């Protein structure tokens, strides 16, 4: 292992993340970017992150009984968020942006006009 | 003895030893060799009874199984913000609507 | 799959918010000409 | 034969048991008990109820056979095969659950413009 | 999913109006 | 499906901005409206 | 190409839908 | 101590390890080494052309030459799903367009007004 116990489960049905602390001991201690965020009892071994549609980045680890254990950074770029720049959208974004103000700016004249 | 339902890549099947009877519940489809029935796709909530015989260890002893599916695929994950961020200002806007009806009025 | 609907319903509720927010401006707009 | 009423909302998943409603049951899973065992207290029995939460796909999924007391496990005719793709805060909606929506919203919108104008005697 | 039905509902509605509307300018110009 | 993903938030943005035009010219109407009261 | 259909298609009914409104209320 | 910083440019993913700036580093990915000529190892930078997430996600480890991969600073674990020249929208364009089209509407609905008010 080289001290090197965390490790990720995927490859299931739903989306969902797993950090498996895989170091023998007792009441086992989640740690993330050095500090105390989270904690453990029995029952349970794999941490839950949440979903894979949250991006759940940081940097964890876990301590047993032993030294503590060696962290593991997760980066995850499901974005979701993603919007396709092609030669459509922005086409699209300018045919938005010039309707809608010249409507604006036909109506503003009349509102003046009538002022 | 249970009626073991066995998996393909998308089809959920039930599988006997003797003739299969249905009772209640989504009858799916048929198939040429006996004792076997399909329920078809995967995504589609197959759900009813289909009581069954015994086999060549466990006769004269009739089974019923109730196969139950829930694996949605039009489900829609509602979200507190989003909901109350939009009925919210839809209040609003119809309430302005209805502000310019009494002012002509 | 549970996420695009979602956005469909999003999408569809800021369509109807987008058609009345154009019909308060109108009637509030002819009534500035009567 | 009466079936099993699956409800599922959310997460928490209730079984009913109506075979028996004069007597004490309990159920199993896979030749294995679960509920009444006074231990992982998210589950727990009732005179029909099941009430299992923080429910997966990959376990716990299986045969659910309830027998009441002093009944041998393969006395049963009946067994339950649950695969349900439990879900975090949605539910199961079509399009027909959303036209009714759209157009309930409409008609309590020209519902209201039709009253303020009549309200202005 | 049930995205690519679901705008021509609401495109329909708009559709009623402007034949709506289409109709009564045809009345007050002609008439 | 990875291509309505990306069309449905590229029309769920152009319609949130349509949505703060129509208010900046409610707040103008309003402020011309006002005046005449 | 189906689903970009329908958010070009309600623009054109909403700029028709306003063109006619405006004419229409010109007679008065 | 400091993390490997990544960053994806389109369908293009870039990854580096500033914690060594110069040496013979090396780089694996799921003890499949990668590295020495497709692909692109430099100095401190690499380079995952056609960045396919049903091939290439998994543990990428950054140590200098002479040193075991077991006994690096840390691992990383990566699940990017990439597109082709697309953009992704945090809060820092998404608080720019909405400030600027506001700001655009109120410098040329004004324009409007003077010159109709004239
Ligand atoms: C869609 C938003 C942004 C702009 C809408 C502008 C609308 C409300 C404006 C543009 C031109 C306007 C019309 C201009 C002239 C007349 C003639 C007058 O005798 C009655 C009002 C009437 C018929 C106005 C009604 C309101 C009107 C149709």
């Amino acid at each position: 292992k080289g001290n090197h116990l965390v490790k990720v489960y995927d490859y299931q049905e739903d989306g969902s993340v797993l950090l498996t602390c895989d170091a023998e001991a007792k009441n086992i201690t989640w740690f993330k970017d050095g500090k105390m965020i989270g904690f453990l009892t029995e029952d349970k071994k794999k941490w839950n992150l949440g979903s894979n549609a949250k991006d759940p980045r940081g940097m964890y680890q876990c301590k047993g009984s032993q030294n503590k254990s060696k962290p593991l950074q997760v980066y995850y770029r499901m974005c979701q968020n993603c919007i396709e720049l092609n030669a459509a959208t922005i086409s699209g974004f300018l045919f938005a942006e010039i309707v809608s103000i010249f409507v604006l700016a036909v109506g503003v004249y009349f509102i003046a006009g009538q002022d | 003895f249970k009626i073991p339902i066995e998996e393909l890549e998308d089809r959920v099947f039930v599988n006997c030893n003797t003739s299969i009877t249905w009772v209640e519940g989504t009858v799916g489809t048929l198939l040429s060799d006996i004792t076997r029935l399909d329920l078809g796709k995967r995504i589609l909530d197959p759900r009813g009874i289909y009581r069954c015989n015994g086999t060549d260890i466990y006769k004269d002893k009739e089974s019923t199984v109730q196969v139950h599916y829930r694996m949605c695929q039009s489900c829609v994950e509602l979200d507190p913000a989003t909901v109350a961020g939009i009925i919210v200002t839809d209040v609003i806007a119809t309430l302005l609507l209805a502000l310019g009806v009494f002012c002509f009025a | 799959t549970e996420k695009v609907n979602m956005m469909s319903l999003t999408v569809l509720g800021l369509r109807m918010l987008f058609a009345k927010t154009v019909a308060v401006n109108f009637l509030l707009t002819a009534k500035l000409f009567f | 034969q009466t079936p099993y009423k699956v409800s599922i909302s959310g997460t928490t998943v209730i079984l009913t048991c109506p075979q028996y409603p004069g007597s004490e049951i309990l159920w199993q899973h896979n030749d294995k008990n679960i509920g009444g065992d006074e231990d992982d207290k998210n589950i727990g029995s009732d005179e029909d109820h099941l009430s299992l939460k923080e429910f997966s796909e990959l376990e716990q999924s299986g045969y659910y056979v309830c027998y009441p007391r002093g009944s041998k496990p393969e006395d049963a005719n009946f067994y339950l095969y649950l695969r349900a793709r439990v879900c975090e805060n949605c539910m199961e909606m079509d399009v027909m659950s959303v036209a009714t929506i759209v157009i309930v919203d409409i008609c309590i919108t020209g519902g209201l413009l039709l009253l303020v104008y009549y309200w202005s005697k | 999913l049930l995205d690519p039905k679901l705008c021509y509902l609401l495109d329909g509605i708009l559709f009623i109006y402007g034949v709506i509307l289409t109709a009564l300018f045809l009345r007050v110009k002609f008439s | 499906t990875l291509l309505l993903q990306l069309t449905n938030t590229s029309a769920y943005y152009m319609y949130l901005l349509l949505l703060l035009k129509s208010v900046v010219y409610f707040a103008i109407i309003t402020c011309c409206l006002l005046r005449r009261t």
